[PDB]
């Protein structure tokens, strides 16, 4: 999964990955490119078998 | 089917019986590896 | 009020007729497709439709439409749909889950030793891709699996192929139901000015709405607006005084 | 010759039109630093 | 904008598209869905009020 930031005359002009980093995967769940101080909750582990 | 530095980049994929070819251009500098 | 319809340039009636009507027909274990592109293709000269009515199959307008040779057993018609449960339907052909073209049964009563179908294979077939056996209806008796011709066509993108509809002239700045090459809609027409990529068709804003489109014949840019609606209401003093009331409409410069 | 791949590989994934919005996706893709 | 098991989420292609037998399932899943999201809404909108 990715996540595109389109713009006014726009091309595709910056991008970042949802899963690279943690910090990745929570610019991907709270959908902004700017995340103030806190805790968040982005999804659930799981252990395959 | 019979149809008319840089950095040029082709993109294959394959589904549902169908291949996407896709292309793009790029002016690059000269050097032995690929700037970011 | 009004209408405004807009297709791109009529062409020649193309001919269905020789793929219809061919004196040869490929078999099953060899698979050939007849690609049908720049059309204006009418189907009144012409079952079961999974996907689309084919009554209201003559207004839309499609990207491309696929046409397929396939000879099969009398009975094994039944079988040729989607997500069907035949192990030799898993072995010759393979519709995908999901389908949006039509089946059609036609009937070969002329024609032997000549088509097979394979039915040893290791693993499943992933649809629409490329150890025999003779086929049975060599005897040209009536027995009940009297061998029939199925042909099958499989149909966002760029458009050539539209049902044949006169086009009309386009009307400005006055909210009008609109047909853009099938895509429908109903709402004032502006020529704003928002930039296009020179291969990019239509534009949407955040909810998968039809927000811009770029005209398909002259090549200019269309800003769709829904014209005004909204709640009323009515004042009134109550109905012991007077009957004599008052109307406001929200949120309308009520010129 | 063993290198790396950064901000790379993206395309448009459909063929319609956006302003000033984001979008998600999930097809085929290449990921950022391969 | 999701189609809730039907074979599109825009009710003018489903209209344009099929008859008045077979979109009539189609509009029913659209009716049940919407009407769950607009009942969320305004219980949510009734508490915090
Ligand atoms: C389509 O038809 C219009 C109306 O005759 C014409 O002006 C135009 O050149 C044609 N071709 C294209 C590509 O729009
Ligand atoms: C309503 O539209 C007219 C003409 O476009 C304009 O003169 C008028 O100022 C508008 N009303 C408001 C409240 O903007």
């Amino acid at each position: 999964t990715f996540m595109l930031k389109y713009d006014e005359n726009g091309t595709i002009t910056d991008a970042v990955d949802c899963s690279q980093n943690p910090l990745a995967e929570l610019k991907c769940s709270v959908k902004s490119f700017e995340i103030d101080k806190g805790i968040y909750q982005t999804s659930n582990f799981r252990v395959v078998p | 089917y019979i149809s008319d530095k840089h950095l040029r980049e082709f993109v294959f994929k394959n589904k549902d019986g169908f291949l996407y070819v896709y292309k793009g251009y790029q002016p690059i500098d000269v050097v032995r590896d690929l700037p970011s | 009020s009004g209408d405004v319809v807009r297709f791109p340039n009529i062409t020649n009636l193309c001919p269905f007729g020789e793929v219809f009507n061919a004196t040869k027909f490929p078999s099953v274990y060899a698979w050939e497709r007849k690609k049908i592109s720049n059309c204006v293709a009418d189907y009144s000269v012409l079952f079961k439709c999974y996907g689309v009515s084919a009554t209201k199959l003559n207004d839309l307008c499609f990207s491309n439409v696929y046409a397929d040779s396939f000879v099969v057993k009398g009975d094994d018609v039944r079988q040729i749909a989607p997500c069907q449960t035949g192990v030799i339907a898993d072995y010759n052909y393979k519709l995908p889950d999901d389908f949006m073209g039509c089946v059609l049964a036609w009937n070969t009563r002329n024609i032997n030793y000549n088509y097979k179908y394979r039915y040893l294979r290791h693993g499943k077939l992933r649809p629409f891709e490329r150890p025999l056996n003779d086929y049975g209806f060599y005897t040209t008796t009536g027995i009940g699996y009297q061998p029939y011709r199925v042909v099958v066509l499989s149909f966002n993108a760029p458009a050539t192929v539209c049902g044949p509809k006169l086009s009309t002239d386009l009307i400005k700045n006055q909210c009008v139901n609109f047909n853009f090459n099938g895509l429908t809609g109903t709402g004032v027409l502006t020529p704003s000015s928002k930039r296009f990529q020179p291969f990019q068709q239509f534009g949407r804003d955040v909810s998968d709405f039809t927000d811009s489109v770029r005209d398909p014949k002259t090549s200019e840019i269309l800003d769709i607006s829904p014209c005004s609606f909204g709640g009323v209401s009515v004042i009134t003093p109550g109905t012991n005084a007077s009957s004599e009331v008052a109307v406001l409409y929200q949120d309308v410069n009520c010129t | 010759t063993q290198h790396t791949s950064s901000m790379r590989g993206v395309y448009y994934p459909d063929e319609i039109f956006r302003s000033d919005t984001l979008y998600l996706t999930q097809d085929l893709f290449l990921p950022f630093y391969s | 904008s999701s189609n809730f098991g039907a074979i599109s989420s825009v009710l003018n292609d489903i209209l344009s598209r099929l008859d008045k037998c077979e979109a009539e399932v189609q509009i029913d899943r659209l009716i049940t869905g919407r009407l769950q999201s607009l009942q969320t809404y305004v219980t949510q909108q009734l508490i915090r009020a």
